[PDB]
């Protein structure tokens, strides 16, 4: 995995690769590692998968019921706080390691988490096994100041560094605006770099080709 | 481990099990029941972890013996043995588990046909035509694979477990000195007492 | 693996299976368990691949090197004991192999010899050894007489295996035939699983559980 | 079998269009104690080949009185010692590795990750890796160590594959090997601010540069970052 | 340590040291061997240089290599145990891996080895 | 990480080097080890990121809430409370944890709680993994009722040490300064601090 | 401590027409998640008309050939430059390799040539020597994936006579050297997609009576 | 060890045109020793299929939770659940034992009786939903399947074809496997009707 | 273990040695004679690891036969003993023991009287009126402690014997498929064909 | 243990202290860790005292013979024969050496073994458990060229801070002074360097 997360002159973007695996066999080649904690606070994540998914879920259920007792925007602060304490007391068990960003009332924010608790502040990051790929684009070409596009450009540039050269990353790139002022913009697949060559031959069987013992219908109704 | 085997027929179920109790260098008993009447056409055999293995099998007994007097009804088969395995399944991420493995063989009255069910101590129950727990299987399994027909007489039946029990007695490491069958069918269960030559 | 070899009226009948595994994995189907160290001696194969294979070979090679010294054909039991002598010096050192030598000789007549990577040696009537050896004893040890048809010995021994086939996870593929007589061995097929079992299904009634 | 105790980081190389380059830092690592300053870790071979190792620093010096000999051993009974019959990059690696796989393969190994860099006497550009394993394998671009993670990826983007050699010139190479310099020095914590660099070209032959610096650090915006959180001041 | 070439051509093709061996022997007392139908016979004489020997317990001239064979010569006495011995050795190992006791022929063979041996082995005569 | 708390005649100054690792990767270079647990009480720490961190947000919490019910906490309290944290949980935790703070009454102080949990009161102190480069320098150097000049001085030439030796810091001096007259930030790149 | 052994991916393919015979494998060579090379040829010419390929652990493999084709080479210089059968290549190969049985060259060999009827032959190892003749194989680390389909694709396995009811096998009509290309090109397509140590390239050595023959394709990079 | 690996087994489903299948393996034993041939791995609360590979015994549990879950949401919610929501009902049951998991490896295939469109989802031991949109894998012979699906797959197959590349997956995959096979068993599954059969495999 | 005893009575050594050969599972043959004749009035009978077992037996067999040979006459019981331990205690500190248990029964014709003796394979030796290994000395030792005299008959042996050969039937746990008896007296050894019922 | 050697104008001097534990005792108090491998060449010994002993018995003997035929060796000579023992029995020697010769023509060097048996020349060199605490110390102290009193200064405030830090040294510092002039032993007691 490989996530991002790189802030700009009126906001902050996330993006992720597309890749999941099971030890060194591909499970899915397209799936989604940005999580909505809240409309405009949105999360990566590696590691144990089911961990940073319910994780982000959990914080997100309990900012939603927040944001409606209180009646302001979630706060990415808050995010921070209460995935960090949650993480801290399963002393790492929780496998989650999160790259959270946002904006809310008070700025835009970047944030990482670590499955200890443990919590990082910066203007970019990144994270996973393809971590150092993609840090060694960001150290080569992060500035002060980005635009919204440059922004994008060098935070997708580093998912590819991870996608081409890390083994545990591959497939898309998804992306995530968030700007102070607008509304949050999820850019699902915003880069598709590896489309499956047509194959060589059909191998559509001929009916019949399979041996059966005995059929029957299946009743779904009640 | 004990040989507990289980097998089938036309209209009932036989059980045969091993009659010895064997503690480290010494066989402490050689007419032993690893067997429970669950209720009048249910009838259930085990082995396993020394203590484990008749605690349960008691325990079982006890409960569906008060179903019996709740309900003034008897339980079918398959209920009995879905219960059994929840048991184990519940058991199994306890504690200290029980470690028993168990054979169940019923009349179904309200079908009329025998049914026996195997259980391991993970809760993992499976129907079948014929059965067999720990190292027995190895050896009685293909036999049975060759010899077992689905229309066999109980006479047939006995026969068949025979064959199991010599082949059993040829090439097994122990002497678990022979097996205690048990037959049970529309009538209930009954005993055979004389397998130690038949 | 499954591997058997039993002597009978008719001579001896040798019956392997051909399944290969490493772990789950079914790394052949196809391989050959039984090398025919001469016209006169098969050795049946067990354990790991590599270790049978070559040390059975070099137990052929043995063979043929009495056979040019003495002038004379090796018997089943000096056969035997080189590779059983050869096993045990060895022992220790992580060898894993089940095996036995059949053979015919003028002088000592069907013979048979269990051999393992332990150092045990031994001679007798009914062998079944392998993962799935306990499966093909309940079929063979509960049909055989010492008065089998060449016929009925040869299909004792191929049901065996497919009984073993069919139980052991770890022994499949196809059933391989051999008949020992004073004249050598006789090859009697490579029998298909895939096909034997619903054949013996069908033929015989048995598998019974089984749905077809 | 053993353990490393004073330790280089990494090595980085590249092949252009006319020659290869190399590079390592000058650190001498004791654990986490940055202890030596002055270790160089490029050994030149002859006037065609470059040898930079990393790993075990006494393993390396050992690799080091290895290949002197071996050009005094080539010296002797060779008319053509400097000319037709002078030691090779491919010889000199081949020789190498050779003897990798035999340490390893006697269980004790010389602890080390190498990567021979030079020019072939037709003008061939020679870059190939070796390790402690024994493991020998060649890519338009090598790195060991924490550049093999962070070095390659940006040296991969001006030689992607083959194709690309022949339109890569000696400064976008020297550069992007200079700016991996950099990268490492900011994330590989056994790392030097000082490194060697040296550049075996087919046309000017080898050119060793010592002493240089990671220059143009950004560190500036350290200064808006307080906190770890919800901090504020 | 030592390796002298003690058995070793002559110009006319002889090995000296093998022809003196057989010298050796034409100077040991007589010993013949004669197969019948169903037996073998293995007749030797007796020295006469000295006589006040104790028969019961002077070394006999036909050994026993194994149980059913045997072993007479003619020559220097110190040198047949020794082949005598090889000979019993090998009787038992032959028994231990072929599980059958030796062959006339093959025990025969196998001595007749060890004397070949001797004849192009350094420093041994 | 090299962590140090200095006394001098106006108060106390905190500094730290920037460097976070995870084995031989810097996780983060430019990290702010400085936590502020009150106005004018503040804390360096060293062991384990997601133990300190946890640990002062509790601290910082608890005096919070004591300001609220009491007025402000003496750096005394401020380090009892660390404390109290870092001794009850010793099986737990692993955080060494540097008190400063700054008081009217009692000026600067200096406390510093190691591993077990033990407290110390200090004219200044040292920790991290740095540190054990610089005992003998800091030793040599450091004199009671220094000028603030002196005292930024004395810090930023032991960490500059500190962070040439020990691998484990590096990155920027990052320094705060405690006296009557407030807080001060104060920050120290490599090109000036590698040439000292 | 010190482990002699490493895995460097890669996966390798062999299979024998009637007249012809093929061995292909990935160019990619790894450690962990890394990409060691994006080209790294594996699979040999050899000589004798005969080609190569072990598998696993790298340093192992080149070993393994490096000595097999120096034992080609004194097979010509013991035997007056007699030609070496496959058949006998095989055994000499069993010996290599079971002359480490103690301390194994850890590597899944295959080699691929024309046995002395000229038909297709293929070959495939165990770490420790044990061996067989085979129509196709597939080894490395995406062998499990592909095996199952050479299994189906090649010798038409669970494959029947349509409308015969599963009593009629699939004949088994033999492949065409166009037709083995499609299927080894698809089978590392189809690896390349699910396992992360395939990709980069695929390079294919066919060997006919003619000698021996190479073929070029990319693979995903990711 | 390796609860994964005692009793051995395998499914998978594909996605085809207005249609779904699924599709397991029947064999249940105790390592090496077979001792079942009959044990199916696929269930169905109302029109939503759930194949279940792993420790037998959690599979048998798992089977008689979700069968308990659904009943009571379909006599509150007064309709038959949907693909989607059970997915996520699987997800969060799984996750409710995040550190005492139920090892095994669920599949979850079916049509929404509203969109009538086509769904398939995997998970691993702990909840963690899987969607892909071609097919899903699990079981011992995973490896084997993952490499038959990648090959022979191709969209919008027709019921019929679709029946004949699933066959073949799980067959082909099966037989390189000594935990799986023993018999088999393919569910056709379209908006009105659902097929089942029983193949005729190896049984070895 | 293997069930190996030996029972010296009046005039002979009586040698009982179990016939099972199991390995692991399976009872691989039930006709095993575990025991070699070292001369023609010396018996050995071993118990112990699968091969070491029968390798050191031959082994010790093939250099008694040599002296024999070489001497022309047989060593006495006590002699071919103390070969026996030393070479057991050679073994013992070697690279790879042999792990080896034996017992030496033969009748000293020199002496004309029986004897017994018990070898472990660290080289103990010990002269016993019966002696045992493995876990029927258990059984075994208190028996004859009990029922043994120094003046009985061959016959009495034997009966001793089946007593003996009774009780481990009974109480040891596995089975050993019976025993093979062997007579070394004055005259050589026979074996008692008929002991699966005397 | 902590022992050092600095090269200076007229030569070069090694220093250490005398301390030698086993465990927490003070086995011996008064050790001499400066050991003669030839009349101008010394050296410092740090780790298994049995195998430091053994190393430098063994060097001696080298270098005695080497002089016998060659005539008197060169320092690099010397620390290239440690190395060859250290490097060669790395995995059962645990020996940190530093190596200090007198040269006519080269004048002071020293040279340091460390564990791996690697070598490296330096300006100076400090080694042993206490030398981790004066790392910061000696860097900012060293210059090149000193006088024989300020090189003495330098070694004995340098050893008097790794004294006071690192239990596992103590006692006396010794040190030896190699110049053309000869051989000077100088030791210095606590009650003068511990008031430094």
């Amino acid at each position: 995995t490989t996530i991002v997360g790189v802030k700009f002159n009126n906001g902050v973007v996330i993006a992720a690769d597309t890749r999941s695996t099971q030890g060194p066999i591909v499970a899915d080649k397209n799936c989604a590692k940005l999580h909505r904690i809240s409309p405009k606070i949105w999360c990566a994540g590696a590691g144990t998968a089911a961990d940073t998914e319910a994780v982000t879920q959990l914080i997100g259920s309990n900012i939603e019921l927040h944001s409606l007792y209180t009646s302001r925007e979630p706060r990415v602060v808050s995010a921070l706080q209460m995935l960090k304490q949650h993480l801290f007391k399963y002393q790492g068990h929780i496998g989650a390691y999160l790259i959270v960003a946002g904006v809310d009332p008070t700025g835009s924010h970047l944030f990482s988490i670590h499955a200890h608790g443990s919590t990082d502040v910066g203007y970019y990051l990144s994270l996973g096994s393809g971590s150092l790929a993609a840090m060694a684009v960001l150290e080569s070409h992060w500035k002060q100041d980005l635009t919204k596009e440059e922004a994008i450009k060098l935070a997708s540039d580093a998912i590819q560094a991870g996608i081409w050269n890390d083994l545990g990353s591959g497939s898309n790139v998804d992306v995530c605006v968030m700007e102070i002022g607008k509304d949050a913009e999820y850019l699902r697949n915003y880069l598709t770099p590896n489309v499956r060559e047509e194959k060589q031959k059909s191998y559509k069987f001929p009916r019949g080709t399979t041996a059966v013992l005995k059929e029957s219908i299946v009743n779904i109704c009640d | 481990m004990d040989i507990i085997l289980g097998i089938r027929v036309q209209d009932s179920v036989i059980l045969a099990s091993s009659k010895a109790v064997t503690r480290g260098i010494s066989v402490l008993k050689d007419s032993d029941d690893k067997t429970r009447q669950l209720s009048p056409h249910t009838l259930m055999s085990f082995a396993g972890e020394a203590g484990d293995t008749v605690q349960f099998a008691e325990y079982i007994q006890a409960n569906i013996q008060l179903y019996s007097i709740r309900e003034d009804y008897e339980l079918s088969p398959q209920a009995v043995s879905s219960f059994v395995r929840q048991e184990l399944a519940k058991s199994i991420r306890s504690r200290r588990p029980y470690q028993v493995n168990v054979l169940i063989g019923g009349y179904d009255k309200k079908k009329n046909k025998p049914e026996l069910y195997q259980i391991d101590y993970l809760g993992t129950k499976v129907e079948l035509p014929y059965g067999a727990h720990g190292y027995s299987g190895f050896y009685t399994f293909s036999l049975l694979d060759h010899h077992y027909r689905p229309d066999m007489t109980t006479e047939e039946g006995l026969d068949l477990l025979k064959l199991c029990v010599q082949e059993l007695e040829k090439r097994m490491p122990m002497d678990f000195k022979g097996v205690i069958v048990k037959i049970v069918d529309k009538d209930g269960i009954r005993q055979v007492d004389d397998f130690q030559a038949q | 693996t499954t591997t058997l070899a039993f002597r009978f009226q008719g001579g001896i009948i040798v019956a392997v299976d051909s399944r290969a595994t490493a772990g789950n994995w079914v790394a052949s189907q196809t391989v050959k368990k039984v090398i025919e160290i001469n016209p006169f001696l098969l050795g049946t194969m067990a354990g790991g691949a590599a270790d049978c294979q070559f040390w059975e070979t070099w137990l052929g090679s043995q063979c043929r090197l009495h056979e040019l010294r003495e002038k004379e054909r090796i018997s089943v039991a000096a056969a035997s004991k080189i590779l059983s002598n050869l096993v045990y010096q060895y022992k220790g050192a992580g060898l894993s192999m089940g095996t036995m030598i059949c053979g015919y000789t003028r002088k000592e007549g069907p013979t048979i010899y269990y051999v393992d990577s332990d150092g045990t040696r031994l001679k007798g009537d009914i062998f079944c050894v392998g993962s799935g050896q306990t499966f093909a004893y309940g079929v063979l040890d509960s049909n055989y007489k010492w008065d089998l048809s060449v016929e009925d010995a040869l299909y004792l021994g191929k049901r065996s295996i497919l009984a073993a086939a069919h139980r052991d996870a770890y022994s499949g593929g196809s059933v391989n035939l051999y008949h020992v007589t004073e004249d050598g061995w006789i090859y009697h097929g490579n029998h298909d699983v895939g096909e034997l079992f619903w054949k013996v299904k069908e033929e015989e009634g048995s598998f019974n559980n089984v749905i077809g | 079998t053993q353990q490393p105790i004073v330790t280089g980081t990494s090595v980085i190389s590249m092949k252009y269009d006319n020659g290869v380059i190399i590079a390592a830092d000058n650190l001498g690592s004791y654990g986490s104690l940055l202890r030596f300053n002055g270790v160089e870790r490029l050994i030149p071979v002859g006037d065609n080949t470059v040898v930079g190792i990393s790993g075990d620093i006494s393993d390396m010096q050992h690799i080091e009185r290895l290949l002197k000999d071996l050009v005094t051993e080539n010296a002797y009974d060779n008319p053509l010692a400097d000319a037709e019959e002078a030691l090779e990059p491919s010889y000199i690696f081949e020789y190498l590795a050779t003897v990798m796989y035999q340490r390893r393969s006697k269980m004790n190994p010389l602890w080390n990750a190498i990567i021979v860099a030079g020019v072939q006497s037709n003008g061939d550009q020679f870059l190939r890796y070796v390790n402690l394993l024994g493991v020998t394998y060649s890519s338009p671009t090598l790195a060991t160590g924490f550049g093999a993670h962070m070095a390659n990826p940006l040296l991969r983007k001006v030689v992607d594959r083959e194709s690309d050699i022949p339109k890569t010139t000696v400064q976008v190479a020297e550069e992007a090997i200079v700016n991996a310099m950099r990268v490492l020095y900011y994330r590989d914590a056994r790392s030097s601010r000082n490194f060697s660099l040296a550049i075996i070209d087919k046309n000017t032959g080898l050119t060793f540069k010592k002493n240089l610096q990671v220059e143009n650090m950004k560190w500036d915006f350290a200064k808006d970052i307080k906190g770890y959180g919800t901090q504020k001041i | 340590g030592y390796d002298r070439a003690l058995s070793i051509f002559s110009p006319d093709g002889h090995i000296f040291q093998v022809e003196y061996a057989l010298e050796a022997v034409k100077r040991g007392t007589c010993a013949v061997g004669v197969k019948g139908k169903n037996c073998v016979v293995l007749g030797c004489e007796r020295r006469s240089t000295l006589k006040l020997q104790d028969t019961r317990i002077t070394p006999s001239k036909v050994s026993k290599i194994d149980s059913h064979v045997v072993l007479s010569f003619s020559g220097l006495n110190a040198d047949s145990r020794i082949l005598i011995e090889k000979a019993r050795v090998e009787a038992q190992s032959h028994r231990l891996t072929l599980e059958d006791p030796v062959t006339v022929e093959y025990l025969t063979r196998y001595v007749a080895g060890v004397q070949q041996r001797y004849t192009q082995s350094g420093g041994v005569r | 990480t090299s962590i140090m708390a200095v006394t001098f005649k106006d108060g106390v100054i905190l500094g730290a080097d920037s460097r976070t690792t995870t084995g031989a990767y810097i996780a983060n270079r430019v990290t702010d080890k400085l936590t502020r647990v009150h106005d004018k009480i503040w804390c360096c720490r060293s062991g384990s990121a997601a133990d300190t961190q946890a640990i002062a947000d509790i601290v910082q919490y608890h005096l919070e809430l004591y300001t609220s019910q009491y007025g402000t906490p003496s750096t005394e309290t401020a380090a009892s409370v660390f404390k109290e944290l870092c001794y009850e949980n010793k099986d737990n935790l692993t955080a060494g944890i540097i008190v400063a703070g700054y008081d009217d009454k009692n000026k600067g102080e200096v406390y510093t709680i190691p591993l077990g949990g033990s407290v110390h009161k200090l004219p200044y102190a040292i920790a991290g993994s740095g540190s054990t480069f610089i005992y003998g320098y800091c030793d040599k150097n450091f004199r009671e009722n220094m000028s603030k000049e002196e005292t930024v001085d004395f810090i930023k030439h032991s960490l500059s040490q500190a962070i040439k030796w020990d691998g484990s810091s590096g990155g920027v001096i990052r320094m705060v300064v405690l006296t009557a007259a407030g807080v001060e930030r104060l920050i120290f790149y490599p090109d000036e601090y590698e040439q000292l | 401590q010190f482990n002699p052994y490493g895995d460097n991916g890669g996966t390798i393919l062999g299979i024998a027409g009637e007249d012809f015979a093929v061995l292909a494998g990935d160019t990619r060579n790894i450690t962990d998640y890394s990409i060691n090379s994006r080209y790294e040829p594996k699979v040999f010419d050899c000589g004798d008309n005969i080609v190569m390929s072990a598998n696993g652990f790298a340093a192992d493999g080149d070993a393994l050939v490096k000595r097999f084709k120096n034992s080609v080479k004194w097979y010509h210089f013991d035997h007056n430059d007699k030609k070496l059968s496959i058949n006998s290549a095989a055994r000499n190969i069993q010996h290599l390799l079971y002359g480490k049985r103690f301390f194994p060259y850890y590597v899944h060999t295959i080699i691929a040539g024309l046995d002395e009827d000229g038909k297709g032959a293929v070959y495939s190892f165990d770490p420790v020597g044990s061996y067989e003749r085979e129509q196709c194989r597939a080894g490395g680390a995406a062998a499990s994936l592909i095996m199952p389909f050479l299994d189906n694709q090649v010798n038409f396995k669970n494959q029947y006579e349509p409308g015969t009811n599963g009593k009629v096998k699939k004949p088994l009509k033999y492949l065409s050297v166009e037709e083995v290309i499609k299927l080894v090109r698809d089978s590392f397509t189809s690896a390349t997609e699910r396992h992360i140590q395939v990709g980069d390239g695929l390079e294919i050595l066919i060997v006919t009576k003619d000698g021996v023959r190479k073929e070029f394709y990319e693979l995903k990079r990711d | 060890s390796d609860p994964s690996s005692i009793n051995g087994g395998i499914v998978v489903a594909m996605t085809g045109k207005d249609c779904v299948a699924i599709a397991c393996d029947l064999r249940l034993g105790s390592q090496s020793l077979g001792v079942s041939n009959k044990f199916e791995k696929i269930f169905h609360y109302g029109h939503v299929f759930l194949g279940i590979t792993g420790l037998a015994t959690d599979v048998t549990t798992l089977n008689e939770m979700f069968r308990y879950k659904t009943n009571l949401y379909k006599l509150k919610e007064e309709r038959a659940i949907e693909p989607e929501t059970f997915t996520q009902l699987v997800s969060s049951s799984l996750y409710e034992r995040r550190f005492g998991p139920y090892f095994v490896g669920p599949v979850v295939a079916g049509i929404n009786s509203k969109s009538g469109k086509p769904f398939i989802a995997g998970f691993d031991l702990i909840g963690c939903i899987d969607e892909a949109k071609d097919f899903i894998v699990s079981g011992t012979a995973s490896d084997q399947l993952f490499g038959m699906c990648e090959s022979l797959y191709e969209p919008n197959l027709e019921p019929e074809d679709l029946f004949e590349t699933i066959s073949q997956a799980l067959l082909n995959a099966a037989d390189r496997d000594a935990l799986s096979g023993w018999g088999a068993v393919v569910y056709i599954i379209k908006k009105d009707e659902v097929v089942k059969r029983y193949l005729k495999m190896r049984q070895d």
